[PDB]
This record gives C-alpha cells, sequence and structure tokens, in this order.
C-alpha cells in the first residue's frame, strides 16, 4: 500500500554489461553486437512498475529510467528500444543548456501520455 | 554525423539555393525594366536642364 519512486541512473550501462555477458557466454550477437533479447530485458524490467487497484490496495510504483545518447543520435538501438516502452519521454539538450535554459527540457519533443489526468484541477486550466 | 542529418542538411541547402536562384532571376528581370524606365526619363531632365540654362539671367 505504499508509494515508491524508483530511479535507474543509467540503463545504457546495464545493456552494455548484458552484451558483455552474452558475448562471453557465446550467444549469437545481433546488430551492434547486442543479443536478441535486449528488448525483452528492459521491457520485463519496466513492466513491473504500475498502480494497483483498490482490490490489491492503493500501492503504486513509478519508474524514471535514464538513457544517455551519443551526439544526440536518438535513432540508436538502445534509445529507440527504451523510448518505445515508457509512457512518456523528456529530452534534454546541451544546445538549450548552454543558451541559458538551466533546466534544458526541450518542450517540443517532450511528451507524456498520462498528462492532464495527473495534473491537479488548477494546473490543468 | 548521422546519415539522416547529412541528407536533410543537403536537401535544406538545395531548396535554399533554388529559392535564391529564383530571387536572382526576378531581381534581374526587375532591373531589365528599371534601366529602360531611367533611360526613357533621361530626355525629360535633358529638356528641363536646357530650359534652366536660359532662365538664370
Amino acid at each position: 500500500g505504499k508509494h515508491v519512486l524508483v530511479v535507474y541512473d543509467d540503463l545504457s550501462k546495464q545493456a552494455a554489461a548484458y552484451r558483455e555477458l552474452s558475448l562471453l557466454l557465446r550467444r549469437p550477437p545481433g546488430r551492434e553486437a547486442y543479443p536478441g533479447d535486449i528488448f525483452y530485458l528492459h521491457s520485463r524490467l519496466l513492466e513491473r512498475a504500475a498502480k494497483l487497484s483498490d482490490a490489491k490496495g492503493g500501492g503504486s510504483l513509478t519508474a524514471l529510467p535514464f538513457v544517455e545518447t551519443q551526439a544526440g543520435d536518438i535513432s540508436a538501438y538502445i534509445p529507440t528500444n527504451v523510448i518505445s516502452i515508457t509512457d512518456g519521454q523528456i529530452f534534454l539538450q546541451s544546445d538549450l543548456f548552454f543558451s541559458g535554459v538551466r533546466p534544458a527540457i526541450n518542450a517540443g519533443l517532450s511528451v507524456s501520455r498520462v498528462g492532464g489526468a495527473a495534473q491537479i484541477k488548477a494546473m490543468k486550466k | 554525423a548521422s546519415l539522416r542529418d547529412i541528407k536533410t542538411r543537403i536537401n535544406a541547402t538545395k531548396k535554399t539555393s533554388q529559392i535564391t536562384k529564383a530571387m536572382e532571376m526576378v531581381s534581374t528581370s526587375k532591373l531589365n525594366r528599371a534601366e529602360q524606365n531611367a533611360k526613357s526619363f533621361v530626355p525629360y531632365m535633358e529638356k528641363i536642364q536646357e530650359v534652366v540654362a536660359n532662365v538664370a539671367l
């Protein structure tokens, strides 16, 4: 019945460690030398975060995974895998960071499929 | 950089180049008529100068 907030400081390093293990155990490598089930890893990790109905109690757990992009190339394998699993995305840009926007949230690209329903009545206006 | 970035950059530069070429063409066209308008106006000022160089007294 408690409420828990979980932050994974980086998932790219976890993916790299899994790649190392799979290559050492001699599993066949896919694109970028990753194993095939790298999506099944992150998906089954993230799917354990949810909100429980009153039948199971008012428990809730939210997750904030982190992904680091190389030179802003979002089309990379791990970023594209992670972006298609979570409910929303926040894009932070060094370009906005240096221009003077201290919290560098790119509002154009950042989305939230659960927004509105989460915000309070005053803020929704 | 990424292939998509480079290709999009190339296409943007291409479209800007084409628009600038069209602008050059229309500017030259407008010159083609401004020049003849100036030439046609020249004789009027020629006449006014001819008249002025008698009224001085």
